[PDB]
């Protein structure tokens, strides 16, 4: 029962994908608008056309993508204070070192991304003028969320799907 | 030979040591169940090789002889329990036969042509029937993708 | 041209018949005589005595 | 024209997010003042380290957040859960061809 | 044999892959004629209508001077038969298929060998011969 | 097919006989053993021509 | 057929035995990267079509046994001799040698192979337009002929 | 449903082709074939003239 | 083993849902049942992790490696019960042979046809397409509706009413299978068409792709516990 | 798989032969494992050739009339076009009687 | 069973069952009606699911056996004897009828 | 077990043949098709087909299942109608078909 | 199954063989079958296309062509 | 002479043989795809039969 | 489908195809790039495939003589005989390059079944035999005018023993056929028909088989 | 290229995009399924939000409007229906 290590958990909780029909159920119409634009832009940029793509791909990394990546950097390398945290000159302990070096650092990547994106992505999604043409521009409407949610969660069952024999396939 | 096509099938040189030609059916089969046979005997040889080294080695009266106190046998399941590799032989000589046989065998009213071979003293007759010409005309042809067209 | 490598008029099949004639190609190339394996050889034998000379300058000292 | 949620869920919805918005307020300050609490009180009494005092005093304030917003974020994900499930499956059957 | 008598099961051993110019227009004009149910035998050769006006005329294929023609049944010197209206009508319902085919093979007829064929000699391991 | 069953079941017991015991090497031996190896060829020879197909053939 | 494959193997290695010249070499490179992608790190049954799928699938096999497991046996072999110095230099058996000049010989004769059949497996990718590997094998194709201005089939 | 199969009835062309003319024939209900497939391969009594006779006064579907 | 509810949550039909819990529940019950036989051989062989020391001295000098190697042997059998459940395994479609897991052919094929047949829509639907889909209220019940043409209500000729009610609901024609529809979407996903990119019409069948029974792939059943025979 | 199976080893020894090879036995599985690898080996190549060889034929069964068949309507195809070419020549000769001449 | 679509006479299902009860131990009129069973599979609930099985099961008996065009069409009684062996088109034809009849579901 | 064989073909070859012996006037045709399918229908002749691929091969399957096929042709046949389904594709796998009622003929399988 | 290989002959006396039945059904088909009497083999025909593949070259070309029609009136005449 | 050359000695000729003859195969053939493979050799030449 | 007699045939339609503009199909066939080498390899194949002649220079011809051993094609080639003219593999030309397969079977008077437990068709042959000679001895004399050997071939009726003699001659082979023949034409200048002295059946065991009121025996149903 | 990162291949639609340094490396993100995880994070973002809003007092930056429903859907949703088995 333990599947949160035994399972990807990593795309869960960013990108918006944390959206659905429910929130949509309190939105205004152009929140709605901007909503699906931002969670199909986010979790099924095929839908969308190459150029809006590219625009929205760079809009969302010069706003979370990047700077969450970053935040977790921060996290990481303040975590990677005193590499041997443990050393003596008697013997320095290269696999303990190593070890709890690795132990700590994603674990504060992990934490700056979620805290950047966390207070980022509301700012970020409600007040962005890309964004918002970007929704004028498609507007959306509930069946194509909807089929997107669907698309989404067809390529995340197939992401763990796809990385199901990472050490030998021979195919038979 | 008609032409380029050399209808020659056998074409075996001297001194060959196994079947003349392996362009029949049957002969593709016959050898895959030797190759077979062959294949999965290993671990009764293997008894062959220790059996033989132990009664050379360590059953001579000068190295290591054994008294043998045996006044009456009482072996029970011996046979039975020895006789599962013939009958693994036999199996599978009975499934090879009856593989090969089922494809050669009790077919004879659904045939496509027919011809009566007589053998007559020093000579061969090869008779065929005024029927067997018309069959000749009535030969289906499988035209384009699988499509039977009968003339 | 000198590195066709098909020294036979004959396909991957062989589809010609022996005597299968030799190539243009094959007129010019000399079996294991060429340029190319010539210099391997060459630079095999000198690596072979760059060490050797090495090492002797080194047991030298 | 597109489908409309239906009424009473929708409702239900609008109410369960006003509340979530004040209870998460609330939580928030809640555990602002129950990490400090828990600095000054590890501070006081406790012979450890620091490590473990700031350890003990975060993992107390998002206990004391998560006790305070409890019932609010239940009631919001039942709501969520029924509205959500009900729509999915009007979606399908009206999408379904 | 056995349940595992050989041991190994060659599974990767794959249909081989035909290689024909223009099989499938071939094929399909074979389809074409065969639903159309044409008499005449040499109907099928896509360049028919060229070979045998005849057959489009009177169906006069060959000259009778020498050998007597002894008809017995239907089925029985086809190739001495006009093409029916009605068949000429089912010959119209492939026309498209048979342009489609002449085109193809005239294309073909036009490939040539040239020496820009470096691969010639790796010509049936390139056309999937390498099994 | 079904003959073979007694003739493996002697070969057993000569092959089981054979060891366990003071071994005193006569000339008698060593013919009883290429006996044994003569044996050995011919049933497998005769269990192969019983195949129906190889008989044919 | 048989001596076709000995023909193919003898002239792919008299053509590496020549040289691997420059527009040749960045042919190779493009095929190599091609065969990587398409089929070596792709797998087989991925694709849409079942005789697509076959065709990779022998593609895959070849490159296995041609790339892979060549390789393998090349760098295995340096590692024994290697392993074989060092065991009489210390007189004792030692376990990391075996490892490490396994990977090192499998690292470096993993290009020389793929050097040797580059052409032979992109030879294997001639499936036909009617596929989208046989498509996209197509235009490599077509993008190779250009560079090298010579036509392949 | 699922076990149900065509077993090679009423077989006919079925055409490829985006040009064939014959498949928009073949969309028409009222189209009909020249032989039906269940007699396609049956032994033909009719005589030669009268064959000819009726394949000559016959008409098109369309 | 993923929540049913939840799983329709998501996009998922009620047949889909199973379908995407079936597939999810194989692999993790898979790997579930390697971590879950892991832990009971450290219960038993934690003896014979001390007795191996003799012949391998550091063991018993270095006690992390203790802990390394029972993490090591966590791994391995959880990699083992991943072979056996996640791994290839082709075998031959016998019904005397399926059901028991001798190979992983169900969940293999399962997985090889949803990454083969799978694609988005690659474009947005048709108003329509939406307009279709919201005349489609209710309109897939037992009983056919019966469709009443009113010229001062649906307009144009009775009878071309008729025979455009029947091929949008009557006849059952997709909206993506209509003409005009395609014509539409053509003219207006260009710029992906400017790209290459092709569209697809009808969105990813769920249904079509998955099928725990198997049914799809025309896998025969088990002989000793199916009723129904396969092909 | 031997005496372990067995609840009462000697009484399995003598219910089958009143002899002990044991040692023998099992030194022969493990040599016989250790050589039973490579006629597999060699099985396995001799079956993939013969499967090839079954598919060959039953190509050559498929395709070779078609093929056949084919080889002879491009060779009409091509006649067909010459044809066409010595027609059109054959009208200029028609409008050029003898000029052509 | 060679021409029918079961691998075992168990799994010939209740309709080829019903063949084992239609004529004697005798005749290969059981193998007959199998195959008609046989085509008869999901469409004996349709009516013109029943009448291209008639047209199937004619295009096979006419396979079968060489018979003139349309003499099937003439058969004086389309019942069937206990004792009828498949000696000829007609017989065939009935058998293979008899089988698409004795399809249930 | 010999015995047993024997009994087999005792009960199935020889007492039939001795019942019926010269020509009848009501049902010989009958008698003599009972007689006969009272032996020309033994399992140990017909009951390979079942467990085909483990003798025949891949491509051998499809190689042979088109004369196999075609050796049972004419209906007349009883002990046909013991044999196995030929229209079975290969266990382990198939090059050919893909559906096994799908086919062009209905007296061919391709 | 196992064809030998033998390239295209190109014998004069074969060649001149094919041409003339080329000729002769070049003449006939070229009034459709509309002749006094049928003298061609199409089969030979086929031959002319494989056998003599060199003259097929001349058939392929124009001025060839227009040549060996003005030959063959010539020879008409 | 038991063990090693009755189970290696039909195996190594036979790939010394397929290696350096190609199985003796004649060279004038029109297609792999529509010619009949000459297998290697499959009567093992070590066994008694 | 934009005009109504779409598909109709158009009227004195000569199918020719002089001068048409092929690059229409180019869109509508797909040629692959190995085209040159696989068109060259079938002809090549054309060549040395079907060519089961030689065209003799003396004759200027194409000749044929029947298959032979091919050291007799090799070794003793200066030899020849039997030498015939190429007749074509059809009397107009056209390709008989197709997969062969199994007409329908006849209708068969004796069935196979009755006596097909045994390898050698002794007894079958036998009964084909009598049940031809009955049907013969019915029909004898009747043949030179009332059957196929009648002088009006357009009146000719196919022998109402034509299926039965050809089934006997199927099951019987020559010398047994001959036998057979001998045996006939003593029992047909006999003119002793075998229920002329059929007494068998009075000493035959009852069967159900053989109930009074036979019609009354086949229970027909649908 | 970003745009190389927006063709639609079929090899790109099928790619494992995961290595198995992935595996271990992203593991950490798991642990919001615990509900103290999930309650710390929040916290953490909100006392981010409160000093966020302070230094948006300077020019430049606008700090998180409290009548922006979006902004308040995403902060009471950003963990409303995590669950590992899905996925
Ligand atoms: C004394 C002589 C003798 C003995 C002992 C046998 C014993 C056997 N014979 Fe035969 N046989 C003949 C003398 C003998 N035979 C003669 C003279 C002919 C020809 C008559 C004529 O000219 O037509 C003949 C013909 C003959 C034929 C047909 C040849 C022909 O068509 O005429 C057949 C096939 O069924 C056959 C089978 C057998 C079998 C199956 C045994 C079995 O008893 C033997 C099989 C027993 C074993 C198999 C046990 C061996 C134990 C093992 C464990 C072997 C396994 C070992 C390895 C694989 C290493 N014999």
């Amino acid at each position: 029962v333990f599947e949160f290590l035994f399972y990807n958990q990593q795309h869960k909780t960013r990108n918006g994908y944390f959206i659905n029909h429910d929130n949509l159920m309190l939105a205004s119409l152009e929140e709605r608008k901007k909503l699906i634009f931002y969670f199909i832009a986010n979790q099924v940029p095929e839908k969308l056309d190459p150029v809006d793509r590219v625009k929205f791909n760079e809009e969302l990394s010069d706003n979370l993508s990047t700077k969450a990546r970053l935040i977790g950097s921060l996290t990481g390398l303040i975590g990677l204070v005193g590499f041997p945290y443990i050393s003596t000159r008697i013997y320095s302990r290269p696999v303990l070192n190593i070890g709890l070096s690795l132990l700590i650092c994603p674990f504060l990547y992990y934490v700056g991304n979620q805290l950047t994106y966390s207070v980022w992505e509301p700012k970020f999604i409600a007040n962005n003028n890309t964004v918002c043409e970007l929704s004028k521009k498609y507007n959306f409407t509930v069946f194509d969320f909807a089929q997107a949610k669907k698309e989404a969660h067809l390529k995340a069952l197939r992401t763990e799907l796809v990385s199901d024999n990472l050490l030998y396939s021979p195919g038979i | 030979m008609w032409g380029n096509l050399w209808t020659e099938a056998s074409y075996q040189l001297n001194f060959n040591i196994g079947f003349s030609s392996l362009r029949s059916d049957v002969l593709i089969h016959l050898a895959q169940w030797q190759y077979w046979w062959w294949f999965w005997f290993a671990l009764i040889w293997s008894f062959y090789y220790f059996i033989i080294l132990k009664v050379a080695r360590f059953r001579v009266l000068k190295m290591r002889p054994k008294i043998s106190t045996s006044y009456r046998p009482h072996g029970k399941w011996g046979d039975f329990l020895a006789c599962i590799i013939p009958l693994i032989w036999c199996i599978n000589i009975l499934t090879n036969s009856n593989l090969i046989l089922r494809l050669i065998e009790w077919q004879n009213e659904s045939s496509l042509f027919t011809v009566r071979v007589r053998a007559r003293q020093w000579y061969w007759i090869y008779k065929f029937e005024l029927k067997n010409f018309t069959d000749i005309l009535s030969t289906p042809k499988n035209i384009g993708n699988n499509r039977w067209q009968i003339n | 041209d000198e590195r066709d490598c098909r020294h036979i008029d004959i396909c991957s099949d062989y589809k010609e018949d022996y005597p299968y004639k030799f190539t243009r190609s094959g007129v010019l190339q000399q079996p294991g005589q060429m340029y190319w394996d010539l210099n391997k050889s060459a630079s095999y034998y000198s690596l072979l005595g760059l060490g050797c000379s090495v090492f002797s300058a080194l047991l030298f000292l | 024209r597109d489908f409309e949620y239906n009424n009473q869920d929708v409702n239900q919805l609008n109410g369960a997010f006003i509340s979530l918005v004040e209870d998460e307020k609330i939580g928030f300050w809640v555990g602002v003042g129950g990490f400090a609490y828990s600095q000054f009180i590890m501070r006081k009494f406790v012979k450890s380290t620091n490590i473990f005092a700031s350890v003990t005093s975060l993992f107390a304030g998002a206990a004391l957040a998560n006790l305070y917003t409890h019932q609010s974020r239940a009631s919001y994900a039942r709501v969520a859960a029924r509205a959500n499930r009900n729509a999915s499956l009007a979606l399908n059957k009206l999408m379904e061809y | 044999m056995a349940l595992f008598f050989m041991a190994n099961t060659a599974i990767s051993v794959p249909s081989v892959l035909d290689t024909s110019p223009c099989m499938k227009q071939m094929l399909a004009y074979e389809d074409c004629v065969l639903d159309a149910n044409v008499p005449q035998q040499e109907v099928i050769h896509p360049q028919w209508p060229t070979i045998w006006p005849r057959l489009l005329t009177d169906g006069k294929l060959l000259e009778f001077d020498k050998v007597p023609f002894h008809p017995e049944n239907i089925y029985n010197y086809t190739y001495m038969r006009p093409l029916t209206k009605k068949n000429k009508q089912y010959l119209y319902e492939c026309e498209e298929e048979r342009f489609v085919f002449k085109a193809c093979l005239r294309k073909v007829i036009s490939l040539k060998k040239t020496d820009k064929h470096t691969s010639w000699d790796t010509a049936e391991v390139a056309n999937l011969q390498l099994t | 097919i079904m003959i073979s069953m007694p003739a493996t079941i002697k070969v057993v017991n000569w092959t089981l006989s054979l060891v366990n015991g003071a071994l005193k090497i006569d000339l008698p031996f060593l013919f009883s053993m290429s006996f044994l190896l003569l044996f050995l060829v011919a049933g497998f020879t005769g269990m192969w021509l019983s195949h129906v197909s190889l008989n044919v053939s | 057929s048989c001596t076709t494959r000995r023909f193919i193997d003898e002239k792919e290695k008299l053509e590496y035995s020549r040289g691997y010249n420059q527009q040749e070499l960045e042919a190779s490179k493009l095929r190599k990267d091609f065969v990587k992608k398409y089929i070596v790190d792709f797998d087989t049954t991925l694709y849409k079509t079942q005789v697509e799928r076959d065709w990779a699938y022998i593609a895959k096999r070849e490159y296995r046994y041609e790339v892979q497991l060549k390789s393998i046996g090349y760098g295995g072999a340096l590692a024994n001799a290697v392993l074989l110095w060092r065991i009489y230099a210390n007189k004792k058996m030692v376990f990391w040698p075996i490892p490490i000049v396994g990977a090192l010989g499998y690292l470096y004769f993993q290009p020389v192979f793929f050097q040797k059949s580059n052409k032979r497996f992109f030879d294997m990718c001639n499936v036909g337009e009617e596929y989208y590997l046989g498509r996209e094998r197509n235009k490599i194709l077509r993008e190779c002929n250009k560079i090298l201005n010579v036509e392949d089939f | 449903a699922l076990n149900k199969r065509n077993w090679g009835y009423n077989a006919h062309y079925k055409p490829e082709l985006e040009r064939s003319m014959k498949k928009v024939l073949y969309a028409d209900p009222n189209y009909k074939f020249p032989i039906e497939w269940p007699e396609r391969y049956m032994a033909e009594t009719k005589t030669l003239e009268q064959v000819m006779d009726e394949e000559e006064n016959w008409e098109y579907y369309k | 083993a993923a929540r049913v509810r939840t799983l329709i949550a998501a996009g998922f039909s009620k047949e889909e849902a199973e379908q995407v819990a079936w597939l999810q529940n194989h692999q993790v019950n898979g790997k579930i049942l390697g971590l879950f036989t892991g832990g009971f051989a450290l219960y038993c062989c934690n003896n014979y992790f001390h007795y191996f020391e003799r012949y391998f001295p550091r063991l018993r000098y270095q006690p992390f490696t203790k802990f390394l190697a029972q993490a090591a042997t966590v791994y391995f059998f959880f990699k083992i019960g991943d072979y056996y459940f996640t791994s290839r395994r082709y075998g031959s479609n016998d019904a005397r042979m399926n059901g028991l897991m001798y190979s992983n052919t169900y969940y293999s094929t399962n997985k090889e046809a949803l990454i083969q047949n799978f694609e988005p829509l690659n474009r947005k639907f048709t108003e329509e397409e939406v307009e279709q889909f919201l005349r489609n209220e209710g309109r897939s019940q037992e009983e056919k509706r019966n469709w009443i043409y009113n010229p001062h209500i649906h307009g144009s000729t009775e009878g071309e009413w008729k025979a455009d009610i029947h091929e949008k609901f009557d006849s059952g024609k997709a909206p993506w299978e209509r003409e005009h529809v395609k014509a539409k979407i053509l003219e207006t996903n260009k710029a992906k068409i400017d790209a290459g990119e092709e569209i697809q019409l009808k969105p990813f069948k769920t249904l079509n792709h998955l099928d725990k029974t198997g049914l799809l792939h025309r896998l025969h059943p088990f002989i000793w516990t199916n009723n129904w025979t396969l092909l | 798989m031997g005496s372990v199976w067995f609840r009462n080893r000697y009484w399995w020894y003598r219910s089958l032969y009143d002899d002990y090879v044991a040692r023998e036995a099992k030194l022969a599985f493990g040599i016989a494992a250790f050589i039973w690898l490579p006629h597999y080996y060699w099985g396995i190549h001799l079956n993939r050739a013969f499967e090839v060889n079954f598919s060959h034929r039953n190509y050559a069964h498929e395709w070779g009339p078609r093929r056949n068949r084919l080889a002879h309507s491009l060779e009409f195809e091509q006649f067909d076009m010459i044809l066409e070419n010595w027609q059109d020549l054959e009208d200029e000769y028609a409008q050029r009687g003898d000029g052509m001449l | 069973m060679a021409q029918t679509a079961h691998q075992n006479r168990y799994q010939g299902g209740l309709c080829y069952a019903q063949c084992n009860e239609l004529f004697s131990f005798w005749n290969p009129s059981i193998q007959q009606c199998w195959k008609g069973c046989d085509f008869g599979v999901g469409r004996v609930n349709d009516p013109e699911g029943r009448i291209e099985a008639q047209q199937m099961c004619k295009r096979w008996a006419a396979e079968l056996y060489w018979t003139y065009k349309g003499e099937l069409d003439t058969i004086k009684d389309l019942r069937v004897h206990a004792d009828m062996y498949p000696t000829t088109p007609q017989n065939v034809y009935r058998a293979c009828l008899a089988g698409v009849r004795r399809q249930k579901f | 077990v010999c015995g047993i064989y024997v009994i087999h073909v005792i009960y199935n070859y020889m007492i039939p043949y001795y019942w019926v012996s010269t020509p009848l006037k009501n049902d010989e045709f009958t008698r003599l098709r009972m007689k006969d399918y009272i032996a020309s229908t033994v399992l140990e002749e017909v009951y390979g087909i079942s467990y085909a691929e483990w003798g025949w091969l891949p491509h051998d399957f499809a190689y042979n299942r088109m004369r196999g096929l075609a050796g049972y042709m004419h209906p007349d046949d009883p002990r046909a109608m013991c044999t196995s389904t030929f229209h079975r594709k290969h266990k382990y796998i198939e090059h050919e078909v893909e559906k096994v009622g799908d086919y062009h003929h209905m007296t061919y399988p391709k | 199954m196992e064809v030998k290989y033998r390239g295209p002959s190109d014998d004069k006396l074969e060649c001149e063989f094919l041409e003339n039945n080329l000729l002769s059904c070049l003449r006939e088909k070229s009034v459709q079958d509309n002749v006094a009497k049928m003298t061609c083999r199409p089969e030979f025909l086929v031959w002319f296309f494989l056998e003599c593949p060199t003259k097929a070259a001349v058939y392929h070309d124009p001025k060839g062509l227009r040549n060996i029609f003005i030959q063959d009136k010539i020879k008409q005449k | 002479i038991v063990l090693t050359w009755g189970w290696s000695s039909f195996q190594i000729g036979g790939y010394n043989y397929e290696r350096f003859d190609d199985n003796g195969e004649r060279r004038n053939t029109l297609y792999w795809k529509l010619s009949p493979v000459e297998f290697p050799q499959s009567k093992l030449w070590n066994r008694p039969s | 489908d934009l005009p109504a007699d779409y598909g109709k045939m158009p009227a004195g339609y000569n199918f020719l195809t002089r001068g048409k503009d092929w690059r229409e199909y180019d869109k509508d066939f797909i040629l692959r790039t190995d085209a040159v080498w696989e068109k060259f390899q079938l002809e090549h194949f054309f060549r040395n495939y079907m060519k089961c002649f030689f065209f003799d220079h003396g004759l200027k011809k194409y000749q044929m003589f029947e298959p032979e051993d091919m050291y007799t094609v090799v070794f003793e080639g200066w030899a020849l005989d039997d030498l015939i003219t190429f007749p074509g593999f059809t009397p107009t030309g056209r390709t008989n390059s197709y997969q062969i397969g199994l007409s329908p079977r006849q209708r068969t008077v004796v069935p196979t079944q009755t006596f097909y437990q045994m390898q050698d068709y002794y007894m079958l042959c036998g009964l084909r035999f009598e049940r031809w000679f009955r049907c013969d001895l019915v029909y004898h004399d009747q043949r030179h005018t009332k059957f196929d050997q009648v002088k009006n071939q357009k009146n000719y009726k196919t022998y109402p023993c034509y299926r039965e003699y050809y089934e006997a001659q199927y099951a019987c082979q020559d010398d047994m056929f001959d036998f057979l023949m001998e045996l006939a034409y003593a029992r047909r200048a006999a003119d002793n028909f075998e229920s002329d002295f059929a007494s068998h059946e009075l000493t035959t065991l009852p069967t159900f088989y053989d109930t009074p009121k036979a019609a009354e025996r086949k229970t027909y149903t649908y | 290229d970003p745009f190389k990162k927006v063709e639609r291949d079929y090899h790109n639609e099928r790619s494992v995009h995961k290595h198995f340094a992935s595996y271990p490396l992203k593991f950490w993100w798991g642990l919001n399924k615990f509900e103290t995880i999930q309650g710390i994070h929040s916290i953490l973002g909100n006392a981010a939000d409160l000093v966020v809003s302070t230094l948006s007092f300077i020019p430049g930056v606008q700090g998180r409007n409290n009548a922006s429903y979006i902004e308040n859907s995403i902060r009471v949703t950003r963990f409303r229906g995590f669950d590992d088995k899905t996925q």
